[PDB]
RNA sequence: UACGUUCCCGGGCCUUGUACACACCGCCCGUCAAGCCAUGGAAGCUGGGGGUGCCUGAAGUCGGUGACCGCAAGGAGCUGCCUAGGGUAAAACUGGUAACUAGGGCUAAGUCGUAACAAGGUAGCCGUACCGGAAGGUGCGGCUGGAACACCUCCUUUCU
RNA sequence: UUAAAGGGUCCGUAGGCGGUUUAGUAAGUCAGUGGUGAAAGCCCAUCGCUCAACGGUGGAACGGCCAUUGAUACUGCUGAACUUGAAUUACUGGGAAGUAACUAGAAUAUGUAGUGUAGCGGUGAAAUGCUUAGAUAUUACAUGGAAUACCAAUUGCGAAGGCAGGUUACUACCAGUUUAUUGACGCUGAUGGACGAAAGCGUGGGGAGCGAACAGGAUUAGAUACCCUGGUAGUCCACGCCGUAAACGAUGGAUACUAGCUGUUGGGCGCAAGUUCAGUGGCUAAGCGAAAGUGAUAAGUAUCCCACCUGGGGAGUACG
RNA sequence: UAGCUAGUUGGUAAGGUAACGGCUUACCAAGGCCACGAUGGGUAGGGGUCCUGAGAGGGAGAUCCCCCACACUGGUACUG
RNA sequence: UCGGGAGAAAGGUCGCCCUGAGCAAUCAGGGCCGCAGUGAAGAGGUCCAGGCGACUGUUUAUCAAAAACACAGGGCUCUGC
C-alpha cells in the first residue's frame, strides 16, 4: 500500500471533492484500496502477522463505516458496495 | 455483579446436603442387627464404645450406637434407629432409642428417665 | 460518556472532598435545572451560566460554615442508572435521611423534589438524592 | 606460655528469614508392609420402562358385496380400513452384579530415606521433556512469593 | 494485589450502554375513570357463645390485567442542526516494530605446515580423560556453526508473547502542531477468529559451543544427585502440529474529576529561564485497605460492559 | 440434551363436527420451530392458600373452596 | 486409517381383468383364481470372538496354496564415472 498524497488526492476527486478528506465515501475507498495493495504483499510475506494485524484492523474500520451508512441512509451504502465491490 | 449478567444468569442457589441420609427422611426406622462389636474413638479419648451393624427396613446398612450401659442387643434383634452422629466414632451416624420394641432400657437410672427409656420408680 | 448526571455529581462531590470554591461544569438543561433545584434548597451558594462555548458552562459556588467548615453536601448519590432506571408513583418515593434530606424526581410536570411532587400526588423518576 | 580470635564449645547485644511456640531434641514429605471405609475400570451375567420397523390381529364405529331370509325397508352370511393385545429384529437410556485391577480417606504411628520450612545445608516455584525404590534429580525458558553484598574505568564539548 | 476470584493478549458477531440543541408521536414512565381481581383465609373495627379459641358483620388488602381520557420532565422511535467525542487529510519527527535478502569482527572447535619437549586438564583435595604414535604452548593459512563485547539503561517500540552487529527492499504504528474535512460514525463485547515464551511432535538439511537421558571418576553408611571427564536427542534453518507458563503490575477495558516534590524519552512555544501535550521511574498529603501497602501511570470518588469467586481435602479426579 | 418435524408448514376443493380448524382425504409448493433454549431426559396435578421473614424473598400444596385427570390394567361404541 | 464395515442385520410387493391419473414406463382404486403369483431354470446363508499375515498377488507341472515368498514403506553400508 504505497500511498502517496497525489494518489490520495485523485481517490479522493474520483468520489467528488477532493478537498473532503473525511467523507464516509472517500474513507472507505482508501481503505479498500489500501487493502487490496496490502493483501497482495501478504501473499510474499506469509509471516508477516504484523500487517496481518493491520489488515484485520483496517477491515474492521471498513466495517464500522460500513454499518454507519448501512444505519443512517439505505440507498448510499447500496450504491458504495455496488461501486466498490464489497460485501462478498 | 453486573445487571445484565445477572439477568443473564442470575444467582445460583445450592441445595443444602442433608445430614441423615439413610433413613428415608423419617423420624424413626425399624431395623435388625448383624454384628454387635466394640470400637475406639480417634483422639485423645480413650474408651470402648458399643455399635451395631443395623439392616434397615429400606435395605440400608448402618453402624448404630447403643447408649447407655446395659442391653442385650444379640446378633438379631429388632431394634429402631433415630438418628444423631457422634465425634468420636468414624462411620458411626445414628443412635438406637432405648425403650423400643426389643431393645431394653436401663435399671438404676433416676435423673434422665424419659431417654434412656425408664419407668418412674 | 456514560451518565452525565453521573458526573455532574461526582464533580460535586469531589470538589467538595477536595475543599474548593468554585467548579466549571458543561451545561446542559437537566444540569441546568438540577442546579436551580439545589440553589433553591440550599445546598449551594450561587451559579452562573457562562456562554462563548458550544455547549456551555456552570460555574457553582460551594458553601460551607463560617466556622468549623463542616461541608453540608455530606453524601449525594443517584438511585436511577443508565444500567437500571427506576420509576415509581406518588406513593413510592423514598424517604432520604427521614426527611431531612432532598430526593430529585423528575416529573410529568417538570424537576421536582420528593416531597414537593407527593403534595400533587404525581410521581415520576427519581434521578439522585442529596443529604 | 598468650603471635592472635580466621576455626571448636558456651553466652550477650542489633538487624534479618521462618511453614517452630512443649518452641530445631521443632515441624513435615513420599514409597513399601497389615487392617477398615466409600468410589472408578473391566472379559461376562441379570434385569426396568419407553420408542421405532414388520407380521398377526378380539370387540366396536364406518364402507363394499349380498345368488339367502323379506312385500319395501332392512337383516343373515362373506369382506375392507382404523385400533387394544401377542410375536419378532436391531438399537438408545438406565439399575444390580462380577474373577482381576488403579487411585483416595483413616487406624497402632512398622520399615526406608530427609524432599520443603533458616542462604534448610545444591535458593525456591511454574510450564515442559527424560530418568529413578521413594521423597525426587537434570536439561530449556519465566518469576521473586529469596537471603548476604550492593553507587563510576575514562570528565566535557569547535559544522562532522 | 497478598485470604477463593482479571480470561495469556487483541479483533469482532449477537447483546448491553449513549455528546449538545431542536420538531413530531406518546411505546416505557405518571395520573384519573369504568370492569375485574370468586368465596373462604390473614389484618383492623364491632357484636354472640360466662372470656378465649370459634362464629357473624364491615373495611382494608388482593402489590395484577383490559378498555378509555390526560400530562411530555426522563428513556425509546422518526426528522433536522452543531463540534467538544471519533475518524480522515497536511507538515514536522520517533523508535532492538515486523518479513525477506546480503555482509563484518572478536572468540571457541577442527585440519595443514613451522618450532619444541613432558606434561596438559580438573578439584576442598584427587581420579577418570588427552599425551614420547609428540600433547599443552606459539606462528601463518583454511573450513564450518551459533551469538552479537563497548554503545547498553527502572532507555525505546510492540495488543501480548517479545524485539540488540551492520545495510537495503516491502510494510505497519505512534506523538506534536497553523491547517482542511465528515458529523456521534462511540465504549465494551458471550459464542467466534487471529497471534501466542520455552519445552514437545512430523518431514528435509545443518551441527562450532552447550547439553536431557546415558557411561566412567570422586564424596557418602548408601548417592539412580550436587562435583569432575565424555556425550545422543535438543538448541539452528525451510514448511507445518499442540496451545501451555510465577503468559506477573498475582491489579480487565473505557471516560470524567481530586495536593505536591523530584529525574528521564520523544514533540510544541521559547534569545534563557521556564510553560504545555504524549509515555516512562522514585518520595509522599488527603483518601482507601485487616495490615503490608497503594496513592494522579490509584488499590481515591462515581457510571457502562465482559470474565471469575462462595470452607479444606477428595480434585482439575471419575464419566461423557 | 444442538438440531427437530414429512400431515409437518401454507394453499386449492370435498368429507365432515354443535362450531372455525390438517380434524380427515385428494392435488401444488417446501415450508414451520430452534441459543429469547426446539427436541430429549428426570420430577410434578394447578390455584385461592399454609409456615417463616422487618421487608424483599425462601420452603410446601393435608384439612376448607375452584379447575383438571382417573375409577383393576387398555380399547370401542350405544342410550341420553 | 473417516474411505469403510454394508448387499450389515432385520422386513414389504410381484398373477389375471377393469377404471382413473399418467412421459412410454408406472402409480392409485376395485374384482377374480390357486396350496403356492421373481409359480420351471440362473442369481449372497448370516452373526459373535480370538491366533497369523497390513492389503491385490506368487509358490512345490503330478499327494502340501499356507502363518511360506513377494510387496509398498523403514534402515545400514559401498560406489565421483
Amino acid at each position: 500500500m504505497y500511498l502517496t498524497k497525489e494518489k490520495k488526492e485523485e481517490i479522493f476527486a474520483q468520489h467528488g471533492d477532493a478537498k473532503n478528506t473525511g467523507k464516509a465515501e472517500g474513507q472507505i475507498a482508501l481503505f479498500t484500496y489500501r487493502i487490496s495493495h496490502l493483501t497482495e504483499h501478504l501473499k510474499k510475506n506469509r509471516h508477516d502477522y504484523n500487517t496481518e494485524r493491520s489488515l484485520v484492523l483496517l477491515v474492521g474500520k471498513r466495517r464500522a463505516l460500513l454499518d454507519y451508512l448501512k444505519r443512517k441512509d439505505i440507498n448510499r451504502y447500496r450504491e458504495i458496495i455496488k461501486v466498490l465491490n464489497i460485501r462478498k | 455483579p453486573t445487571i445484565q449478567q445477572l439477568v443473564r444468569t442470575g444467582r445460583t442457589q445450592i441445595t443444602k446436603k442433608s445430614k441423615s441420609v439413610a433413613l428415608d427422611s423419617c423420624p424413626q426406622r425399624r431395623g435388625v442387627c448383624t454384628r454387635v462389636y466394640t470400637t475406639t474413638p480417634k483422639k485423645p479419648n480413650s474408651a470402648m464404645r458399643k455399635v451395631a451393624r443395623v439392616r434397615l427396613t429400606n435395605g440400608n446398612e448402618v453402624n448404630a450406637y447403643i447408649p447407655g450401659e446395659g442391653h442385650n442387643l444379640q446378633e438379631h434383634s429388632i431394634v429402631l434407629v433415630r438418628g444423631g452422629r457422634v465425634k468420636d466414632l468414624p462411620g458411626v451416624r445414628y443412635h438406637i432409642v432405648r425403650g423400643a420394641l426389643d431393645t431394653s432400657g436401663v435399671a438404676g437410672r433416676t435423673q434422665r428417665r424419659s431417654k434412656y427409656g425408664a419407668k418412674r420408680p | 460518556y456514560t451518565d452525565p448526571i453521573a458526573d455532574y455529581l461526582t464533580r460535586v462531590r469531589n470538589a467538595v472532598a477536595a475543599n474548593h470554591k468554585v467548579v466549571e461544569i458543561p451545561a446542559s438543561n437537566l444540569k441546568k435545572e438540577i442546579t436551580k433545584i439545589l440553589f433553591d434548597q440550599g445546598y449551594i451558594l450561587s451559579y452562573k451560566f457562562e456562554q462563548n462555548t458550544v455547549q456551555g458552562s456552570i460555574k457553582i459556588a460551594l458553601k460551607y460554615d463560617k466556622d468549623t467548615k463542616e461541608p453540608v453536601i455530606k453524601d449525594i448519590q443517584r438511585i436511577s442508572k443508565p444500567g437500571l432506571r427506576k420509576y415509581a408513583g406518588a406513593a413510592k418515593l423514598p424517604r432520604i435521611l427521614n426527611g431531612l434530606g432532598i430526593a430529585i424526581v423528575s416529573t410529568s410536570k417538570g424537576l421536582m423534589t420528593g416531597k414537593q411532587a407527593k403534595q400533587l400526588n404525581v410521581g415520576g423518576e427519581v434521578i439522585c438524592y442529596v443529604y
